RNA sequence: UUUUUUUUUUUUUUUUUUUUUUUUUUUU
RNA sequence: AUUAACAUAACAACAU
């Protein structure tokens, strides 16, 4: 419940900035890692192969 | 079904308290239509709200008549 | 709370237009926390808006640019009066 | 504050409008009786765990009767019986409270203003009657004359409001 | 994921045993409790080696 | 039903102080909290009579704790609002207003009517001493004293009735045993007023009753007329 | 009061009363009511003629 | 009578059916073959033709109401703000790579 | 349980009046009195219905012109 | 205007996803807010706040003003009347054109305006006001710095810490899973099986 | 501040406690 | 247009 609350405020702020048209700046800090699978790396190879073909 | 051939009339027999209202989706759809007319420059809401025999040129209403005493 | 007593504000600065301004601690809209605020009031003592140190510093940088506009637009304004009067005084 | 009562409401309103257009006095019209007539039914299916019930709807027709109270009858019910409607009394009280009338009307409507005034008036009437002081015919004539004069003045003023000529007014009334 | 809980696997006397750790009170709290339980097992010497 | 069960069951039953609401307590409190902010932003709300009698409990406490002007009280006030607009209004328009009002800043008015769709009672929850109020409010403070003095000076009956009361307020001259002649002598500065700090411009503002007016015309509808939206959208049936 | 009908209401019963509403009592009560009702009228002491209503079509 | 029925005025903005999401394949101009070049504006030959008749500079046709200010490269920023392409500009400093750890317990 | 027999007409008749009195004493009578109180106050005006509804009013009409003294209408001006 | 009246093509030329979806809906309401003749908006970093210089319409002298009307009093503008029907009938213009006639205003009042992220008017400033404000800038920085020192931390944190240090804090159970025929004992044991060679 | 036994008190009266009903009115 | 079952209404009654 608290996380779903904080997300809203963050989003609101960001949206306000976008509307304003200010330079695009974000929180350049240590982000978490909610993912587990290497989807991007696994996905690139298929395009490589396809191209080859 | 439009043809009215399925067993969709069974549930309706029993009483109900209320039903859902897709306001969220409807609002969006209305907004999109409004935008599509606004880009051309015609007010749809205004025409959907004005009194039968009412004439209101441009962005005008009750408020307009306030200062326009003369 | 709103009314700043003599011991809660600085000297009010009057403007040609009658608008007043002072410095006092105001509850920010964010959370209601007190911070140094530059309050602006009209002739009838009504709140319009406020700034802070950051905002004022930012604005001070932009002030020069804005000044040119005052001179620029003035010309246009002046010329519009000539365009109106040339036909008003020649075809009335 | 019901929904299905609208059907009755509409009949009532239509009857009042038709009677007013027919020239009868709607202020003296009372509901006599009523009558109900069965029309039919509309059955619908209703499935259950081990049966299929039948759900239906009702259909009825209402017949109403109206009667106009002559002057004679009217007098006897209001003056004697004091069976005045509630609407009239509410109207009177409203006017009095809002100062729409003078001090002279309170006393005039005293016989029909409130229940206490009605009761005391009736007791005084009885005493007068026993004392051979009260004249039935005189009271009836005064009542009828006042009502007819008010009705006539209403129409005369309504006609004068339109700016009609003296000849038109004389020919109309 | 379905049980929404942490588990600790350790071998004692040639027998497999697993303990429950409900994470409803807190993810970090349950994780630290499980880690502390495993460390206590290893320190007291109840894990085969 | 039968209309008799209601009476039969109600025998020897105590009344509830706080009216029950649909939902969990956490939901109920949220509901009331949001409705308090919405009431602060409007000046009158139309609500059911039971609900109107319930929201007034917190409507009074908000203003009661807003006037203290203390860090502690500030916290409690913070703990009862959501949007910044309500905070701004409460702290800039309502606090100055009820400077001299000890309590009772709100009221409930019954409409004596039933809803078309629900057949439910209706009522209005309007603040006291606000523009376009249903009924006027009584004076407080020096205004009250002036009113009382006026009443006294009007007639003998008023004088007699207010004799006792007037003594406390000081409207009676003890040196002569008569009502004070000059009432302006009892004037004192209120909190609402601005303490003393101690043009030929064409852009000068023009005095006007609520707020001043600019010397220029701007093509803009009022705040309440520049943002349109459909109130409700029909939902087509699926036969 | 406020969203609640009064608990101390009195609902009439056409066929029962705490003071007794038996057949025998009904007779008496009806008799007295009729007697009182009748007396409320005030008829004139002098009339010239009496004319009745009749429906020619019927 | 029905103000919503105006296909001529609304153009393709609406679907006139139960299409919640529209579909639009790539355009001719968008495609590689017979497609408008992103760098041909600065060429000598086109300017010759375009003599006091048309400006080929894309910087003179940028919407101001839907564009953000230029950020600093040094500072974090989005890619989609102004970069209308699919390749990292050389101006951008070096970026580091992060590899997910599948078996952190081995440490 | 299940009914053992059929209800007579008499019983139903009785029930009808019982129910009518029950309802009248508790619903209708309260509603009537609540309705009648609103008369003092101005009529109700809805914002939603403004598109078709008549302008607002305060003054109440008189249903019984027979007992309505004082002027009824004003003479037209010259 | 933030939109091009009668634009080319058969589709919108602007994004309609994300925040832009909201912004389009917000801006469509007011098709004429931004004067045709206006300076570009200049937003500030911290809080969405834009500045722009424009020209406002004239107004009637207060002398000739009737008075405040309605809940939002406003002075009337200074404009000339439209052509009358008698002249418009003889005019060669079409009915469509004739019906679409409006007044004519005078825009000769130059002013600076400050808006929010939403381009919502907040305040208006003139040349004299702007010049006057510049002479008091150094006097305001010192006052702001002096007032900054009067702020103190929030005692909420300390009071909560003391409360939790010198008060009780009960904790309830969570996730009380039930069991079927067989009950639990805190720990479970696996099974042992032999291979088939 | 409320409820409860897990606390406290009684174990007396029966012409008592209590109560819906004034009856010289033999044809309301 | 149409019988019964069924549904509503009006009138008629006094040694009570």
């Amino acid at each position: 419940k608290i996380r779903q609350r904080i997300v809203r405020i963050r989003k609101r702020y960001m949206g306000q900035r976008i509307e304003a048209g200010l330079p695009p700046y974000v929180w350049g800090g240590p982000y978490p890692q909610y993912g587990r699978k290497r989807s991007l790396f696994i996905r690139g190879e298929m395009y490589r192969r396809m191209l080859i073909y | 079904n439009k043809v009215r051939t399925d067993k969709k009339e069974r549930k309706r027999a029993f009483p109900q308290r209320g039903f859902w209202k897709k306001q969220n989706f409807l609002q969006v759809k209305n907004n999109t239509v409004r935008l599509a007319f606004a880009v051309q420059g015609v007010d749809l809401l205004k025409l959907k709200r004005l009194r039968w025999g009412e004439v209101r040129k441009g962005n005008t209403g009750w408020w307009t008549d306030d200062y326009r005493s003369p | 709370y709103w009314p700043p007593t003599r011991k809660d504000r600085s000297k009010r600065i009057r403007l040609p237009s009658g608008k007043k301004c002072f410095v006092f601690n105001a509850k920010r809209d964010q959370d209601g926390e007190l911070e140094p605020v530059l309050c602006f009031v009209d002739s009838q003592d009504n709140l319009l808006m406020w700034f802070n140190e950051e905002e004022l510093l930012e604005f001070e940088k932009l002030m020069p640019r804005l000044e040119s506009y005052y001179e620029l637009w003035e010309e246009k304004a002046s010329r519009t009066r000539m365009k109106e009067a040339i036909v008003a005084e020649a075809e009335s | 504050c019901l929904h299905r009562v609208n059907y009755l409401l509409n009949l009532l309103n239509a009857s009042r409008k038709k009677i007013h257009e027919q020239g009868g006095d709607i202020s003296r019209v009372y509901v006599e009786s009523y009558m109900l007539n069965i029309q039919g039914q509309i059955k619908r299916p209703q499935f259950r765990l081990r049966m299929v019930n039948l759900i239906k709807t009702w259909k009825f027709a209402v017949v109403l009767r109206f009667r106009e109270y002559p002057m004679d009858e009217y007098f006897h019910k209001l003056f004697i019986l004091k069976h005045v409607p509630r609407s009239l009394t509410t109207d009177m009280r409203l006017a009095l409270a809002g100062q729409r009338v003078g001090l002279h009307a309170v006393r005039d409507w005293y016989p029909f203003l409130d229940s206490k005034t009605r009761f005391f008036h009736r007791k005084r009437l009885k005493w007068l009657d026993r004392t051979r002081q009260f004249d039935y015919c005189l009271a009836r004539r005064v009542f009828k004359s006042k009502y007819e004069e008010n009705c006539r003045r209403r129409k005369i003023q309504v006609l004068q409001a339109r700016g009609a000529s003296d000849a038109v007014i004389e020919e109309a009334n | 994921p379905r049980l929404n809980v942490f588990a600790v696997q350790w071998r004692e006397d040639g027998q497999h045993r697993i303990r429950w750790f409900r994470a409803a009170y807190g993810l970090t709290r349950a994780m630290r409790a499980a880690e502390n339980f495993r460390k206590t097992l290893e320190a007291t010497g109840r894990v085969d080696n | 039903g039968w209309s008799k069960v209601v009476n039969f069951l109600n025998k020897g039953v105590q009344r509830r102080p706080h009216r029950r609401l649909p939902g969990q307590p956490h939901h109920q409190w949220n509901m009331l909290k949001t409705q308090l902010d919405q009431l602060v932003r409007s000046d009158r709300l139309e609500l059911t009579l039971p609900r109107a009698h319930e929201l007034q409990q917190y409507a009074e406490e908000l203003v009661h704790f807003a006037k203290q002007n203390t860090p502690e009280s500030s916290l409690i006030v913070e703990s009862m609002i959501f949007t910044p607009a309500a905070r701004r209004k409460l702290f800039h328009e309502l606090c100055p207003l009820y400077a001299n009002r000890p309590f009772f800043y709100t009221r409930v008015v019954n409409q004596h009517r039933l809803r078309m769709r629900d057949a439910a009672p209706m009522a209005y929850l309007e603040f006291v001493d606000r523009p376009g109020e249903i009924r006027p409010a009584r004076p407080v403070g020096f205004e009250r004293k002036q009113a009382i003095w006026e009443e006294m000076q009007a007639t003998r009956r008023g004088r007699r009735q207010w004799w006792n009361h007037a003594k406390k307020l000081g409207l009676i001259d003890e040196e002569t045993g008569d009502v004070i002649s000059d009432i302006n002598a009892l004037r004192r500065p209120s909190a609402a007023e601005w303490e003393e700090s101690d043009s030929p411009s064409p852009y000068k503002m023009v005095a006007a009753p609520k707020r001043a007016l600019e010397p220029f015309f701007v093509d803009l509808p009022p705040p309440t007329e520049r943002y349109r939206k459909q109130r409700y959208v029909f939902k087509r049936f699926r036969p | 009061s406020s969203g609640l009908p009064n608990t101390k209401r009195r609902i009439r019963d056409p066929f029962w009363r705490r003071s007794g509403w038996w057949r025998w009592r009904q007779q008496e009560v009806k008799a007295m009511n009729r007697s009182r009702a009748f007396r409320r009228h005030l008829f004139p002491r002098f009339t010239t003629e009496t004319v009745s209503f009749v429906d020619a079509a019927e | 009578i029905e103000l919503a029925k105006n296909p001529d005025i609304t153009k393709h903005n609406l679907t006139y059916s139960g299409r919640v999401r529209a579909f639009k394949p790539p355009s001719a101009a968008q495609r590689w073959e017979m497609g408008e070049s992103k760098y041909a504006w600065r060429l000598p030959i086109p300017n010759l033709l375009a003599g006091d008749e048309m400006q080929l500079n894309p910087a003179l046709r940028i919407d101001e109401s839907t564009t953000q200010m230029f950020p600093d490269f040094s500072k974090p920023f989005f890619h989609n703000a102004h970069f209308n392409f699919s390749w990292k500009p050389e101006e951008v400093p070096f970026q580091q790579t992060v590899k997910l750890d599948i078996t952190p317990w081995r440490r | 349980a299940v009914p053992k027999g059929k209800r007579s007409k008499h019983k139903c008749k009785q029930r009808q009046l019982i129910y009518f009195f029950d309802q009248f004493d508790g619903v209708f009578k309260r509603r009537r009195e609540s309705f009648y109180r609103s008369f003092y106050n101005p009529p109700y005006f809805s914002k939603q219905t403004e598109q078709t509804s008549l302008p607002p009013s305060v003054l109440r009409p008189f249903r019984f012109p027979g007992f309505w003294p004082g002027r009824f209408a004003f003479k037209m001006a010259s | 205007g933030n939109f091009r009246i009668k634009p080319p093509g058969a589709r919108h030329a602007f994004p309609k996803l994300g925040t832009h979806r909201m912004v389009m809906f917000r801006r469509m309401n007011l098709l004429n807010w931004p004067p045709e003749d206006a300076s570009p908006l200049h937003p500030i970093e911290p809080w969405g706040r834009q500045f722009f210089v424009f020209n406002a319409f004239a107004t009637i002298d207060p002398a000739d003003w009737c008075g405040p009307r309605g809940p939002f009093p406003r002075l009337p503008p200074l404009a000339k009347p439209a052509p009358d029907a008698a002249t418009l009938a003889a005019s060669p213009s079409s009915l469509l054109s004739a019906l679409r006639e409006t007044e004519e205003r005078s825009a000769t009042r130059t002013v600076m305006c400050v808006t929010d992220f939403a381009q919502r008017p907040l305040m208006f400033l003139g040349k004299d006001d702007f010049r006057a404000l510049r002479e008091n800038l150094p006097r305001i920085k010192e006052e702001l710095k002096a007032f900054k020192e009067r702020i103190q931390p929030n005692p909420v944190h300390a009071q909560y810490d003391l409360r939790r240090k010198l008060l009780v804090y009960p904790r309830q159970a969570m996730q009380r899973l039930k069991t079927g025929e067989h009950g639990g004992y805190g720990t479970r044991r696996g099974t042992i099986r032999e291979r088939k060679t």
